[PDB]
């Protein structure tokens, strides 16, 4: 049952990478801030999959 | 040469087959798109010395007769076509389907097989083949100088090209759904061949007529529950030991019979 | 023991002023109504709009 | 409900409750595994005899 | 064939039942409103070779005759209706009962069952039902456009309507009590029914005639002490192994006897 934990780790790492890119790209004049967006998944029913 | 000996032999064989299917499930726990199997056991015929409900007298009938079993045999190993967990791989040509359906694959000898493991690649002619050299049935061809390959929610695979500023619709990727998915006869290399028990396939676009949905960059892992196989192995080992004890008891009984 | 089905807790979450213009939140019971390509109708509560 | 523009809703998931529930679940799982082990051990002892 | 063997077999069976109830208690350790079980045994009959207190002579009496036991039997398996710990879920559709009493439930067939766990939901038609589609006997119906549901210590229930800023009453939750709570016949899906062993149920408003109060937002955990289960399991294993050793000794004696 590691799939959900692995997906959560990947999502958190992606969010941290986005934040690091945003903070690094400061003082870049032609730059627009980025924001991550997650979504829950459900294959069958009664159980989540990450 | 006694009935109990043959009965115990059948019991041992049933336990051995159960252990074999457990070991096979554990072996390919990390095979993409793998489906586990479970074995169902059935008893053999019954030797009737006194028929139940026989007219033992003019008015009295035996409530229960004398019947002796003859063992147990395995009747089938059914596959559990459930939905596996989806994973992330971030690859252009790794497709995972959610729901029901099968990709069609053209075998070299001219027949067609069906697969659930979606992890494709390109051969030297641009054909969209699977891992193993087998090519898909609709025969999607990827042109050279391609920049990126995009697969939508439905099976419309498109390619972004350098000097067009707009993707070109390379082709369509449908899939076929069977109404007896447990009935498909499996062969090696994650392929199934249509058989009599399984119905006739009817190809359709994903997302319609009960078909699944395609996701790019995902892979479907095997639906093998590791935490239950340990308990199953414990149970199987105990049953095997019990039946071996039965064989030993029968042998000692027979030896005491023949020592006089 | 038999699992008697999972349930989802529908307590209202904490609204955060993200900004933007194409984003809305609901303070009480209610669901946005969406449609798919097949014509099926779904209901959601995510405010992200584009 | 009344719409509020320019805002988004959180997940109403509390980490503090989840972690303690995880600890309790782990302890219960270990207890059930111990029961399985005990039953198997008594069955083996009966088998040897 | 030997009385010792049958006695040891009965002992093994008793230990097996004890282990089974221990496992049952541990399995549903997280079930809401679950009462742990406890098994009580008793000795079987006694064969009187020499009657105690017999008139041995004209004035002498045997202080204690010769009596041989013949095993142990589980006389009963009873619930322990203690008060489980109250949790805090902060939900509006789960009520915990403090003290004694049960909620009444209308079974699909037409009879009445009784439950201790209060965690309610609403059906598609607006009726307040327990988890499993069983509605409450007084038939409490939640209207639409309901802002909040409030339940006091008594059974009175109220719903805050959208307008008029004035709550209205839509029913009451009475509790039923029994003379003998341990005599209730337990069935599946966390339910009890009345039998002859228990007394005739009597309805009562909460807080009257010794009936417990109601708390909204709390749920009642099972009164299973996981600490005692481990030591009981150790004792059960030891006793089972000792009885197995007794069986082995009797078999050794028989085998030695048959070698003449």
């Amino acid at each position: 049952s590691f799939s959900q934990a692995v997906s959560g780790l990947n999502a958190a790492a992606t969010n941290l990478d986005v934040i690091g890119n945003n903070i690094a790209n400061s003082a870049t004049y032609g730059f627009k801030s980025g924001t991550a967006s997650f979504a829950d998944m459900f294959a069958g029913s009664k159980v989540g999959l990450g | 040469m006694i009935s109990s000996l043959w009965i115990a032999k059948t019991g041992l064989d049933a336990q051995q087959t159960n252990m074999d299917v457990i070991a096979n499930n554990l072996a390919n726990v990390s095979t993409n798109g793998f489906k586990r199997q479970r074995a169902v056991f059935e008893d053999l015929l019954y030797q009737t010395i006194r028929q139940p409900g026989a007219q033992s007298s003019e008015q009295t009938t035996l409530p229960s007769g004398l019947q002796i079993g003859t063992g147990v045999r395995p009747v089938a190993t059914e596959r559990l076509h459930s939905q596996g967990n989806l994973s992330q791989t971030n690859n252009s040509k790794d497709v995972a389907i959610k729901g029901q359906g099968f990709f069609q694959v053209m075998l070299p000898d001219g027949t067609s097989a069906y697969t659930r493991d979606g992890s494709f690649q390109v051969d030297q002619n641009g054909q969209l083949v699977t891992a193993g050299g087998f090519q898909v049935q609709p025969a999607i061809t990827i042109p050279a100088n391609a920049l990126s390959i995009t697969i939508g929610r439905d099976g419309v695979v498109s390619v972004t090209q350098q000097g067009q500023a707009a993707p070109v619709q390379v082709g369509q990727l449908n899939l076929t759904t069977f109404m007896n998915d447990t009935g498909l006869e499996s062969i090696g290399e994650n392929l199934y061949i249509e058989t009599q028990s399984s119905g006739a396939p009817n190809e359709s676009t994903p997302g319609l007529n009960g078909a699944g949905l395609l996701y790019q960059g995902y892979v479907e892992t095997s639906n093998v529950n590791v935490a239950e196989e340990l308990v199953n192995m414990i149970q199987v080992q105990r049953a095997y030991e019990i039946n071996s004890k039965a064989v030993s008891t029968t042998d000692q009984m027979l030896q005491k019979l023949t020592q006089l | 023991v038999k699992v008697a089905g999972i349930t989802q807790d529908f307590t209202d979450g904490t609204t955060t002023n993200t900004g933007r213009g194409l984003d809305v939140a609901i303070s009480q019971n209610g669901f946005f109504r969406l449609v798919d390509s097949n014509g099926s109708v779904f209901y959601s509560r995510n405010g992200q709009f584009k | 409900g009344k719409l509020t523009n320019g805002a988004l809703e959180a997940s109403n998931v509390d980490l503090s409750k989840e972690l303690v529930n995880m600890i309790v679940a782990q302890r219960n799982y270990q207890s059930n595994a111990q029961t399985i082990k005990t039953q198997d051990q008594i069955l083996n002892t009966l088998v040897n005899l």
